[PDB]
């Protein structure tokens, strides 16, 4: 068992640590996840030094451990963060978010026009890196959209 | 059981080189051997909420012709989705618990996805969804390329008028790059273009498409000339600029044109043809239009029918 | 200065801290103050035991200072709350927040016939103690509705 | 510089019981020695967003009556902000540019107050904003309670009606509720009750009030009889049963009234007050519309004018 | 008999730079002197065929502080020319038999010209045809150019929004073209370039003029930024998607921006100018609108009063 790197020292006993966080995506992450509706003992550093990775934010909470499609629409929203299941203090399973093939539920179609938007079903898109960037396929209208038009709720 | 007993027919991206074949060598063989009696006791639900009048009307023939009955509206104004609120879900919901099968055009793109979604055991086939697919439309254009041309590979063919809304040439473009060796010339308003996955598609499959910006360009070298309506009714404001076809073919742009090559219209068209076009060898858009006959009977047989032997 | 559970963290040099947060009012706050827009270091607190209350959230803003107004906005959700103005590392002065006289920007007004949705305005409220809790009055339509269905953009 | 001068005139709460009685010591004043040139080289704003008769006639007819002249639109429609977009805002901040007045009546609850936090120093009088205040109603009410009772203070009203929309009932009650030992009576359907912010406000004053069912029920001891129609144009059609006049007056149903008992209505009335209630000696709606034209004499006179007037 | 006397106001190509500059010269006058009854005993239509805020209530403005009584509409929707089907003709020339002079709008190009045909010796003064001329936006602009920058030549000048339709830019521009060493930049849509008469026009006096993307491109040597608004009503439905503003003035966007450099509109505006612009010091279309009343008083006392003014 060891403290920390940088300044700021911390400490958990079970949980899940999620490191690495790009500036400004932390807090969009409490909302998104509801990971505040939680009870648990929770720590938040916002605009924290990252040595040579500028700034990144982070989030702790006891006793709790996310499901891997949220790394999975982790890779999405930080792909160079880092959740750490943690246990009797500690790591035990250091992960990195992978590139799914499908997004579900969280995600809504940039094309007005579909079906999705008008009915009682749950959004479905499909996961390809491309050129630099990553594109997303409608399981309905069939159409794609660079993730960066999605990420428009 | 044929392959396709029971299947959904949503996208011709969910059919293989094998699928689309069975369907033509079936229609092939209705077309020439007609089996008036090959759906008795099938009820078939005909359901649009968008406007029609080739598919639709050639859907419902070929049920009668295979003599199965149909049932369903051609409007939705007067369904229970119209005036009582009620969902397109609900809607598909019930309608599977009364018939065979389930043909169906609608506005929004995913519509006959979605109702796949509802309809348990029974298929769905999708007449029109939006501006995205438009699978039995491409499954007669194939008929009719292959009984013009004699074959589906190694073709140069060329697509014409409004590519981004036209489901029409989303499905055939999908549909013979599942075959080898065909060339596809690309003459759309910028605004209209192509879609960038179906581009994408073609790069990954190896195979060559251009953009031209005049029909004379590529009248020599093409076996079948694809001309579009502009989809007036799904282009935004902000693409009014567009509604007037800017290709406009008149018979006097068929000098250099093969002689095999065939001028094909999903059709309706509007000023995009010129009548006198209809007087020369070249248009087919009308034999193309009867093909429908034989296309929708042949999937309506393979769906419904465990087993075809003739 | 701190708490101790392992040497804690929370130890900012200048700027302010909220505490004494009631328990799932902090990610609010961090929302409707819009607190999390800035680039300066943050560190947040969510559900940590207090004894004086059950639990409680704590929020920590660096170079970051509220006038005895901006504290008093949060009267309406961490009344018992405890603002620290902190320079040089040391606590230079504690205020409680005092119920405002004005809610301002944060909050809209719950009548859809009030001209402050289509006009180029900032919402306001007068802030009444309706006994029973408050009592908000739009500055605009004139109407008055109870806090707790004045909703906010 | 009187205490009103270059004020704005939004909402009754804003006034005090000093400055109303100024408005009707003034009113009395100019309708015994009427001033013709008073306000000449003053330039006014009529600018009514919504329908009116005798707020905007009125007014405009009082502008004459002192000599300003006017400038202003009966509908919005053919201004900018109604063809071209514009914000209020914006067409407050031009007007008032030009304008040494502007008198406004809106659709919208709280426009008034809008218009003055963008007029400037020019000052806006508010003819009626949503169902919200009527301050110059108000004035030219209680120029005729007074007129007729020959005091504003311990008398007996009720207040018919619509009291959740009617603006008239919100500013009138406000400004005798500044008044020593009023009572009030409140009829109306349960949905268009008088508002919470209005009986809280009477509570603190110790001011009592009173809900009735039928009229007849309070008949033989009130002094003002306040009728108000149904604001159609402000219900939410979850409040469509109320459109019709519940309480109608009827000349039958003053046998037992007070003989110095008035009936009065802001107007327009539909059917809450029959028209054989127009001649008997207690209809005082028509006398009270013209007594506006002396109360907004005054409060202009009041605004534009420095010094007070003798 | 001043130069102006009884002249027809339609368009700035028939004014000469020393007429622009009696009206300005008497505007100042105006404002400095102001001359309550110069116009008494006159009576002026004021007819809108077309939507209007400060043009209208602005030139009623000015007329009653000259002393002189308005006539007319603001809608011709109930005038005999709106139900009888009556011409626009036939109207002046019963206007013209009444009235001192004829201020009108209208939706069609070339009415005023038209107008004069038919008015008679009564003068018509434009206050826009269509999107052809908008001369006494031109003057009050002037007016305010001047106030501004403390002159009208040697400027440079930098007019951004849509240049085809607006009668704003295309009255103004031939007006500063009349003045020395004037320099224009123009921001538009390519849909709605500045005409081919308006650039020839300057070529031929010698005007250096040039075309840009952005407006920041040239933020650091305008020395006035005038912002025009997306003539909506005036497009062609393939003209849609110029429809929203294209060009967005932000606070922002003034960092290195001349501090003499001031902004202007003839608004209304939607969002080509961000409201954060309202409070910088480099705002000034509001304070433009109500030199409008300084401009069109003097334009009234230059075309009615034979003298001038003192
Ligand atoms: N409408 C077109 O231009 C192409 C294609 N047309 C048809 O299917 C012919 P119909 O509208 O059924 O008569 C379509 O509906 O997508
Ligand atoms: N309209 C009414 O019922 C009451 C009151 N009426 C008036 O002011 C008379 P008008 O609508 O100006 O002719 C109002 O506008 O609120
Ligand atoms: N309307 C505009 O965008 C510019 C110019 N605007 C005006 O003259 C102001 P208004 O339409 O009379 O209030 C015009 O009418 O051409
Ligand atoms: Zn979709
Ligand atoms: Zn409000």
């Amino acid at each position: 068992m060891t403290h920390d790197n940088k300044l700021q020292v911390e400490a958990i006993k079970r949980g899940t640590v999620i490191d690495h966080i790009p500036a400004q995506i932390g807090f969009k992450l409490l909302s998104l996840f509801k990971l505040t509706e939680t009870d648990q003992r929770i720590t938040i550093g916002l605009n924290l030094p990252s040595g040579e990775m500028g700034r990144k934010d982070l989030i702790k909470i006891e006793n709790t451990f996310l499901s891997e499609d949220q790394v999975d629409q982790l890779a999405l929203y930080a792909p160079q963060a880092t959740v750490n299941r943690i246990d009797n203090y500690e790591v035990v399973g250091k992960s990195r978010p992978s590139l799914p093939e499908r997004i579900d539920n969280v995600l809504v179609c940039p094309n007005s026009n579909c079906i999705s938007h008008a009915e009682p079903v749950s959004s479905s898109f499909a996961v390809r890196k491309r050129a630099n960037d990553i594109a997303l396929k409608c399981k309905y209208c069939e159409k794609e959209f660079s993730h960066n038009v999605v990420l428009a709720n | 059981a044929n392959p396709l007993y029971q299947k959904h027919i949503i996208s011709i991206n969910d059919l293989s080189r094998d699928d689309l074949n069975l369907v033509l060598a079936t229609a092939a063989k209705l077309k020439a051997n007609p089996q008036p009696e090959l759906l008795k006791h099938k009820v078939i639900a005909s359901c649009f909420f968008e406007a029609s009048t080739r598919t639709r009307l050639s859907f419902e023939t070929s049920m009668h012709r295979l003599g199965a009955s149909v049932v369903g509206f051609s409007d939705s104004a007067n369904t229970s989705l119209g005036k009582k609120g009620e969902t397109l879900a609900d809607t598909i919901s019930v309608i599977s618990t009364y018939v065979d099968a389930i043909v169906m055009r609608h506005p929004q793109e995913g519509a006959a996805r979605l109702a796949t979604e509802f309809s348990g055991n029974v298929p769905v086939l999708n007449a029109g969804d939006g501006s995205n697919q438009h699978p039995t439309q491409t499954l007669l254009d194939l008929f009719t390329i292959q009984e013009t041309q004699g074959r589906l590979d190694n073709l140069h063919v060329a697509m014409v008028g409004d590519l981004k809304y036209g489901r029409t040439v989303h499905s055939l473009t999908q549909a013979l790059a599942k075959f080898d060796g065909n060339r596809f010339y690309f003459i759309a308003p910028d605004a209209l273009a192509m879609p960038q996955y179906i581009l994408d598609m073609l790069d990954e499959k190896g195979i060559a498409w251009s953009l031209h910006s005049s029909i004379e360009e590529v009248m020599a070298e093409v076996d079948i000339l694809y001309m579009t309506r502009v989809q007036k009714e799904r282009l935004d404001p902000s693409e009014y600029a567009n509604v007037k076809a800017q290709f406009v073919l008149r018979a006097s742009d068929l000098h250099n044109a093969k002689a095999n090559m065939k001028v094909l219209h999903p059709l309706p068209r509007v000023d995009e043809i010129a009548t006198d076009v209809d007087k020369t060898p070249h248009a087919w858009y009308f034999q193309q239009a009867g093909n429908g006959i034989f296309a929708r009977q042949a999937l309506l047989a393979l769906v419904l029918n465990r087993d075809l032997v003739l």
